[PDB]
């Protein structure tokens, strides 16, 4: 409810607020809470046509069960460190949320799974406002009536296989709280550029050296900073992706960013190398020089392999590292 | 009355000064006009009245 108040403020419509009172999971029933909150979303917000179009416009791609499709019981359930680099500009906030929830759904079929760690990054003004609505939905989905906080990861058991989960929502509100020692007054500006680097600052402070094994990349808002290629490149740079990390890029809209991402991931080493250098001569200026894009440039020597493709939705895996 | 402030005063004025700005922002007519004070080494907002 506290969330509903901050929502009405951030120009968010009544829809979302209302939902957080019609939201109730049955702790008794055979059908898991994640599936219960999953259906309640499609029911209240009517994601029936939008999901159909999200499939149709992507060559009837099973947007529905993207992981279940390519991976097998073992491969899917083995993935334990997931980083979802934003929400897609092409889909609504609920469809994005629904997708997030559905990813976890696929990742937790078995009961013989080592604990899951899912990180969701809400990197722009448009999505950040829904982080607390997202955490409340997750608190239900995972059923954290096991034993919510303003800041912090949500822990619980999730999916058909009651898999141990720890959901981390990384956003600007959490970043502003952190910096000011959780002081009441957080009303100061923070740019999405500043944000990417404080994330990197937290990872470097937190002692995190467990590698990402599933990278969800999409058509984030504020392309200038939140660029997919630039996102991939930085993770490549920092030794953050597992040797056999899977990379899923998903969207409807096809643009120059998409072609470039596709040409880098899918490109021969000479190609990759020249791209890194061409960008560097073209985009680096003495003012620009300090940006994270000029320090964390990518590694042309990382090799990928196409594992799945259906027009605009693709899975590639890291195949090897040339040295 | 003259000279550079001592170590404690440098801390006291800087910290109470930041809180004074916060107290301005954190205001509404319902919340009374404060005096930024110090009590058990803790900055407190006492009422001016």
């Amino acid at each position: 409810d506290s969330i509903i108040r901050d929502l009405e403020r951030e120009n968010v419509g009544p829809e979302f607020g209302e939902f957080l009172n019609t939201l109730q999971t049955d702790l008794n029933s055979e059908k898991p809470p994640i599936e219960q909150v999953k259906s309640q979303l499609e029911t209240h917000f009517n994601l029936a046509h939008e999901t159909q179009e999200f499939s149709r416009k992507n060559d009837n791609a099973p947007v529905d069960k993207l992981l279940t499709n390519y991976y097998n019981n073992y491969e899917v359930n083995v993935l334990e460190f997931v980083l979802q680099m934003g929400f897609s500009r092409d889909l609504s906030i609920p469809l994005n949320v629904w997708f997030v929830l559905d990813m976890i759904s696929q990742l937790s079929t078995s009961k013989q799974d080592l604990p899951l760690d899912y990180y969701l990054v809400l990197n722009n003004s448009q999505t950040g406002k829904y982080s607390d609505f997202v955490r409340y939905l997750i608190y239900e989905a995972v059923g954290a009536e096991i034993h919510l906080a303003n800041r912090g990861p949500i822990r619980g058991n999730v999916g058909a296989g009651d898999r141990k989960i720890t959901f981390h929502l990384l956003c600007k509100k959490t970043a502003r709280m952190i910096l000011v020692g959780d002081d009441r007054e957080t009303d100061f500006e923070m740019s999405d550029r500043s944000f990417v680097t404080l994330l990197l600052d937290y990872y470097q402070r937190v002692g995190t050296t467990k590698k990402i094994d599933l990278l969800l990349l999409t058509n984030n808002f504020d392309t200038n900073m939140n660029n997919k290629l630039q996102q991939l490149k930085i993770l490549e740079s920092l030794n953050m992706l597992k040797s056999n990390c899977y990379v899923l890029d998903y969207q409807i809209t096809v643009d120059q960013v998409t072609a470039n991402f596709n040409s880098y991931v899918e490109g021969i080493p000479a190609f990759r190398r020249h791209e890194i250098a061409n960008f560097l001569k073209k985009r680096k200026t003495p003012k620009n020089a300090d940006e994270l894009i000029f320090k964390y440039v990518g590694r042309w020597n990382i090799c990928y392999q196409k594992k799945f493709h259906q027009g605009n939705i693709s899975i590639h895996q890291i195949s090897g590292y040339l040295d | 009355r003259g000279g550079a402030p001592c170590a404690f005063d440098r801390f006291l004025a800087t910290v109470q000064g930041v809180d004074a700005v916060r107290a301005v922002l954190e205001s509404t007519p319902a919340i009374p006009s404060p005096v930024i004070s110090i009590l058990e080494n803790k900055i407190v907002r006492q009422p001016l009245v």
